[PDB]
């Protein structure tokens, strides 16, 4: 579609313009996380990506996990 | 022979014996010092390995515990 609407860049009919803006509405929601880009069809696979989220601390003493006490 | 407490003779040797040529060699330690970032499981395995006849690591957590803590 993107494509398409670089192509038609002479004279862009209201169908071609509409359709681009609507892929663009749609590449900013899934930039900004609004909507999953989805998986193949052939099997259920989404793409690897970065650790979006992270936090850093020291190791937890005195936690319940270690049973000495 | 000079006889024991017990009343088991014996024979006395006035050397020590940890003057011996092979006891010299264990005679010779690291003070390690245990207290650095002590953890209520690590304290737990030096008391359950003292118990079963470590002795070592106890030893050396409580000269650490007399020397860095005032009030004790």
């Amino acid at each position: 579609v993107v494509a398409w609407f670089y192509l038609n860049e002479s004279q862009p009919t209201e169908q071609i313009t509409a359709t681009y803006r609507d892929t663009v509405r749609w590449l900013e929601q899934v930039r900004d996380g609004k909507t999953d880009p989805g998986v193949e069809s052939r099997t259920a696979a989404s793409p690897e990506g970065e650790d979006l989220v992270q936090v850093q601390s020291d190791p937890p003493v005195f936690s319940r996990k270690q049973k000495g006490f | 022979r000079i006889l024991d407490i017990s009343g088991q003779p014996f024979d006395f040797d006035d050397e020590m014996q940890s003057r011996s040529d092979e006891l010299a060699m264990v005679m010779k330690r690291t003070q390690e010092h245990p207290s650095s970032g002590v953890t209520p499981n690590r304290a737990a395995q030096m008391l359950r390995d003292a118990e079963r006849g470590d002795l070592t690591a106890q030893a050396d957590l409580a000269f650490d515990m007399e020397e860095k803590d005032t009030h004790l």
